[PDB]
């Protein structure tokens, strides 16, 4: 899944 | 009487908020890093399993401590043999400091001038990929402690770098000025150095989708505090 992280920008969590 | 995390919190905050100031602050706030060591932050150091990673664990673990509109504040930790990919950091400032293992950055930049069609690389590109690569230079590849000073990057240098977890875990204290912001053109995008068919050197850049085997996941951070 997608998330908007303030230290990886926008980082496939998965 | 404040806990140096939230001594560098506060200098962050003053450094980031160049205009007059910038360069006195910075400088402050790198002597303060100079200073952090893991037990600051109530992290112990991590060694090794000599076991495999098994598929549904993360390489990169993240802690974050704190984030302002100016800066954001947190803690990588690699694995074994894992990597955060070569990627940028678009108008960002960034500092670095290892708190335990050893760490290999690689530090690059982009430099626009179309590939020359007889260049090859190996593996090959596909079509798509050779109208898509842009040069860059290499600046550096040096491995990094605890006892080494922060790294630095900025919005015009070392913009791009890769880090390696060397003989072991890693873990690193990171401030990124502003952070990350998607929504507003600021994204992490990643790239492929390219080898051709000693620093600074140039070399070819290929942007490129975060890699499969990469990905990290929050985990909980357990020093002390930063408050507002
Ligand atoms: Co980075």
């Amino acid at each position: 899944y997608i998330v908007k992280t303030f230290w990886l920008g926008s980082h496939r969590q998965c | 009487m404040a806990s140096l995390i939230q001594r560098i919190a506060r200098q962050a905050s003053l450094t980031f908020r160049m205009q007059p100031g910038f360069p006195e602050n910075l400088s402050k706030l790198k002597s303060l890093l100079t200073q952090l060591r893991a037990e600051d932050l109530n992290i112990a150091p991590r060694k090794a399993t000599l076991q495999p990673l098994p598929p549904n664990l993360p390489p990169v673990t993240y802690m974050h401590i704190y984030e302002t509109d100016g800066f954001s504040l947190g803690v990588f930790l690699l694995k074994s043999g894992t990597s955060i990919p070569l990627h940028d950091h678009p108008g960002m400032h960034g500092m670095l400091k290892v708190l335990y293992g050893t760490v290999r950055i690689s530090c690059m930049d982009k430099l626009p001038r179309a590939l020359p069609p007889e260049q090859q690389f190996e593996p090959p590109l596909q079509p798509r990929e050779r109208e898509a690569v842009r040069p860059g230079v290499l600046r550096s590849r040096a491995e990094y402690t605890e006892a080494s000073g922060p790294c630095i990057l900025t919005p015009h240098r070392d913009n791009l770098h890769q880090i390696d977890a060397v003989e072991g875990p890693a873990a690193f204290l990171d401030i990124l000025a502003p952070p990350y912001d998607p929504d507003d053109g600021r994204d992490c995008h990643y790239y492929r150095v390219l080898e051709p068919v000693d620093l600074p050197r140039e070399v070819w850049l290929l942007e490129t989708p975060q890699a499969d085997d990469f990905w990290c996941e929050g985990e909980p951070y357990p020093g002390p505090k930063v408050f507002p």
